[PDB]
């Protein structure tokens, strides 16, 4: 018996506070989890660097990661013979991870600490966890083939606090002994250990060992059998991969923690042998838009490492895929320039373009609820797709999701595919109303008109949206209807105006004169129609804006066009002007006349010949 | 959700194609296949509207550019001499020390005060006697 | 300069065309003019060659113009004895009017090819005037200095094209000859040209004989006769000089047609020896507000012109006086750096500054009609007057002429001497208002408050104004006063502001939260400043439309700059922002915010970039 009566968590900004939401996990041994998956990537920087020097192997070629648990004094001792830490790695990023002041970017420039937002990412992680459980967290570190009395002593209980010591210790690597709190004794029994590892250990090509001890009477026999498959995630067989150990190893190798959407496996030979594995974050990265990485695939050339975070595997459109990539063809002394430069790269980048088609396309026919977390959080990125590749920009519109009149929410649950499957008989025009505002995609009248008819239209309410507009003019074979203009069709269709009838254009007659001598040349005409909408005017237009764009239309007087003076049309019924015809009194009736005159041509240029006149009539009649 | 029709239509007043990037990023993606240039346009249909109130507003004038007439004339003579080059000898700000612009204005006080008092003495007079 | 690839035709009215329209002048004889002003100027830069070397003279000391005339042939030839001109100087020259590409100022760079129009407003009249009366015109040069067989020859019918070629003219100097045209031989007529020779060089320095020979059986007689006194206007005695040949020879030295408003033709004789002759023109010239040259005078010394367009005689205050000075007291050889430095060239500037003091205060009370044309061309760049001397400040002001509530014409008429006597009973300050444009600020009825009151307020819609005004701070012992606003903004420190401080400020930063992030990056900052005003927000600026034209305001995105999203300042006191605080409904919340942001922007901007929304908010509120 529990009883779940209430609930209730709404917690947003700051990378940190989402951190402690999944820190938890519902599982506690999160903790040791990452601490391994640093010990990974440890065991990454260690066999790279050997590449520039062999001496850090110390003679012992055994790289491994040893779990040792003692139940007298509660230790949990955890030590891998990777690169381990230096000085540097430990003062300059754990002393980070403490008070310093690394804020979001940094406390002082914004710039120094710039860089720790990726390795809070990884380490972070694994430090508030430790703590959950742990009493005291002590990092007793000694870089490989660096001097043994360089090695790092570090303690902390969960402090934000830091004691850093010079110790000397002759082993390589890092050994991390946990002093547990009384009652965390499951993380020191054998069989939930047993489990514990093997859960995440084998995503990781680094023998995960534990102390398999045999107390007994003169057989107090010490042995570390390996609990992992030991073997790489991107090497070994995807029959025996699991999904759950595709979501993991996204963790170590993107330097975070969150679930991804999905993935795509796939192994291509050839000239350019390569084993790819991509994936879909559940989030949008703090640098996104940051000028460093967040992004990248961990290069590895034939199962050996070179670089993380190597956004040099994929296009900037692509910037919201993480994994890695093993090409066993590319050269080991390979580097980012060459990366950048190389020809065998950009070959290799547009090689992985298309295990990113798939996996996306994959992701919209089968979960597009996934497929909706990743569009919200990267859809701007997305949007440059259709908009620089216009050839397969129908393929691409498969994807691209836009809000729509099916709902009044900002969503993007709609889709060009859902509205195929939306499409009325006879169809052939998929309706837009574009703005680069929402509240201006709100601020339609066209819409009334489609509700009547029930048909169906995308409110395009976002910035890069105008882009992919210069290209996307067809999807399907199908042309798009602009809401462009409004125009001459309803000439003499102009009965269906409520009650404005003959009974007010006899009292407008008087007002017409008044308002074309009131206005004279600056204005075309004043004509007196029956448009209903929230609009107590509106103009009439002959061609391009009027005539605002040919030859023979500037060719009338040069200067602005005197035709392009537009026709100052009103609605009789509508409150503005019907309150307007109620005051008599000259002030203000070119008060209310030339405010809506000047609000009409705002509609149809955005600018004005006297800003002042209208912004005085306008605020003028809100306050007074 | 869709509202029995389909479309939530909301507010309207006028519509423009939104536009203002063209050159950005470099170029990257799938493969040749080059031909979804093909648009379209049409509008006949016009709708009423329910929008019909008279709410108050808190009078109150309006800043800005200013300048206008009244009709009013005179001069004078005196004074005459001029001597200068364009360089940067008087180019500087300052304008103004102190003025009025005491037009109008509608000054509101308030302030309030009973408080009473009673005292009063009283005429004590003095007996007199006479003899013969 | 090289340039090519310039296909653009925009040009109307623009000097050239102008020019066209009055070289007829409907006196046709007005091409005899321009070409004896053309004779002229060629003798005088052949003046200016013997200062630099005597020898260019070819073995003729005397310098002047023969006129001579072929009845037969209709063909009429007026040949100088000037410097003619150089292979170069009639290409880049004659050919520019013909069939070049100067454009403006230049086609690539707009620079190298300014000097075109300057030569256009004189030459460029007599190509016209002389294709009027003539059928044909060849041209034959000789260089002074250059040999004979260094003769330069142009020929053209009126077209679009023109004919240079080397020839041989032993004669130095430059002979044209005008093919008139059948009818036109009127011009052939001795009694006649000769009536118009002195109608014209009366009023120029050059002699100008025609050609009488006696051609009879067996006897050809040669001689000629000088028709011209032969002597400068400026040298001439001034009583001697009738007001037609002041308009006239305006004409020549300003490179123009029209008539001049007042003149000034003075002699300084003693211990510095300078001819004086100033005139006022009637329209501004193109050069107002560019940067080559037709401002200042022509530089002769003793009778030998030196420079055109010598503005180191005449201050940018005066850049509108056009004419010339002569000095036999300055050196033959004088320098153009020499005219900037030299005391005795500071005493001439000097001098003629406070000689054209003497002309526009006696044309104040001589003709106010020519002295308000005067002051609404050329007004403008005096301003600059007493913002540059303020030793003469007073004696500047007196000059001084802006706008008032006087009228409601945008004609600057009124001086600050006419407030002094227009000042009222306690009216010790003037009041002024400056502006961007007449028509805006004039739409503002705020100014009624002071009608009714009966004070009169200085109108001012210059450019340059709002920087003079900063030390035209009193005048007459009258202090000037803005009345742009004052109020309890700071009325003791800052918080006096009615009661919106801390209090207030508990409220108002959970207010810029929800704006700032409501806006998400439309707008760089919200703030609440406690302007308290009549006037709801205003937007603020760093430069020119915040940040929409310069170098490191560009270069920040590239689109249309994160800088450029004004700084949007509300006053939390005003009822509109107490309304819009007293909001707690979201879409209403935003809407108050919004209506303030778009109001100031397109106070600040005269443009929204989504119009229909801001329209849309004030149709809703004002329709209820």
């Amino acid at each position: 018996m529990k009883g779940q009566e209430t609930r209730g968590f709404q917690s947003e900004v700051k990378q940190l506070l989402h951190l402690m939401i999944h820190s938890l996990y519902s599982n506690k041994e999160i903790f040791l989890r990452e601490l391994i998956s640093n010990a990974s990537d440890a065991a990454d920087k260690l066999r790279f660097r050997a590449l520039s020097n062999p001496d850090l192997y110390e003679g012992d070629g055994e790289l491994r990661v040893r779990v040792s648990f003692d139940k007298d004094k509660r230790t949990l001792t955890i030590s891998d013979n990777g690169v381990g830490m230096t000085r540097d790695e430990v003062i300059d990023h754990l002393g980070t991870i403490a008070k310093s002041g690394t804020k979001s970017f940094l406390e002082s420039l914004g710039s120094d600490q710039a860089k720790d937002s990726q390795l809070i990412g990884q380490f972070g992680v694994g430090f508030y966890s430790a703590f959950i459980v742990a009493d005291k967290v002590t990092v007793r570190t000694r870089a490989a083939g660096e001097k043994p009395e360089n090695g790092v002593f570090w303690e902390s209980a969960g402090e934000g606090e830091y004691t850093v010591a010079d110790i000397t210790k002759e082993d390589r690597g890092t050994e991390i002994t946990l002093h547990l709190r009384e009652g965390e004794d499951e993380f020191l029994d054998d069989w939930r250990v047993r489990s514990i590892i093997s859960k995440y250990s084998d995503h990781i090509a680094l023998p995960v060992e534990i102390e398999k001890r045999e107390e007994k009477d003169g057989e107090t026999v010490i042995s570390w059998e390996k609990i992992n498959k030991a073997q790489a995630l991107w090497t070994r067989n995807k029959s025996e991969i699991t999904d759950e150990e595709y979501k993991e190893f996204y963790k170590h190798i993107a330097h975070d923690f969150n679930d991804p959407l999905t993935w795509s496996h796939n192994r291509v030979e050839g000239k350019q042998e390569y084993t790819s594995l991509l994936y879909i974050p559940s989030q949008a990265p703090w640098d996104m838009w940051n000028r460093d990485h967040k992004h990248g695939l961990k290069l590895y050339v034939q199962r050996v490492f070179i670089m993380d975070d190597a956004e040099q595997f994929m296009p900037n459109y692509l910037r919201f895929v993480r994994g890695l990539i093993d090409s066993s063809d590319l050269p080991l002394n390979v580097s980012r320039e060459i990366l950048q430069d190389s020809t065998v790269t950009r070959n290799l980048r547009n090689a992985l373009t298309k295990r990113v088609l798939q996996m996306l396309e994959k992701l919209a026919k089968d979960d597009a609820e996934k497929y909706q977390t990743f569009w919200q959080q990267f859809g701007l990125v997305l949007k440059e797709g259709p908009a620089e590749d216009f050839a397969n920009q129908e393929a691409i519109a498969k994807l691209l999701r836009f809000a729509s009149t099916h709902t009044d929410s900002s969503a993007q649950t709609v889709s060009l595919e859902d509205y195929v499957s939306r499409m009325k008989e006879g169809q052939e025009k998929i309706y837009y109303i574009t703005a680069d505002s929402y509240a201006a995609a709100k601020s339609s009248p066209h819409l009334e008109l489609l509700r009547k008819k029930g048909i169906e239209v995308l409110l395009l309410s976002d910035r890069i949206d105008e882009w992919m507009m210069n290209y996307l003019t067809e999807f399907d074979g199908k042309p798009f209807q602009s809401v462009s203009k409004v125009d001459e069709s309803l000439e003499k269709l102009a009965d269906e105006v409520d009650e404005s009838a003959k009974e007010a254009e006899k009292a407008l007659t008087p007002f017409i004169d008044r308002v074309k001598a009131l206005l004279g040349e600056r204005v075309k005409d004043v004509r007196l129609t029956h448009r209903l909408t929230d609009t107590p005017a509106i103009v009439s237009t002959d061609a391009d804006e009027m005539s605002t764009q040919m030859a023979k239309l500037f060719a009338a007087a040069g200067q602005k066009v005197p035709e392009v003076k537009y026709i100052f049309e009103l609605n009789p019924d509508h409150v503005l002007v019907k309150r307007a015809a109620d005051t008599e009194d000259e002030a203000k009736f070119s008060e209310w006349v030339e405010l809506l005159l000047d609000q009409a041509l705002l509609a149809e240029r955005g600018t004005l010949e006297d800003p002042n006149l209208f912004i005085r009539r306008m605020n003028q009649l809100l306050v007074s | 959700m869709a509202t029995s029709t389909l479309i939530k239509a909301i507010d309207g007043d006028t519509v423009k194609l939104m536009y203002k990037g063209q050159p950005m990023t470099f170029r990257l993606l799938l493969v040749d296949t080059p031909e979804t240039k093909h648009p379209k346009k049409g509008v006949e249909k016009y709708g009423p509207e329910a929008s019909a109130f008279t709410k108050k507003m808190v009078e109150n004038a309006k800043k800005i550019e200013v300048e206008f007439d009244k009709g009013q004339r005179t001069d004078k003579y005196g004074r005459g001499l001029a001597y200068i080059y364009a360089d940067g000898k008087m180019v500087n700000e300052a304008l103004v020390r102190q003025g009025l612009a005491k037009v109008a204005y509608v000054y509101k006080p308030n302030n309030t005060h009973e408080q009473h008092l009673r005292k009063s003495e009283a005429q004590a007079k003095k007996e007199k006697l006479n003899i013969w």
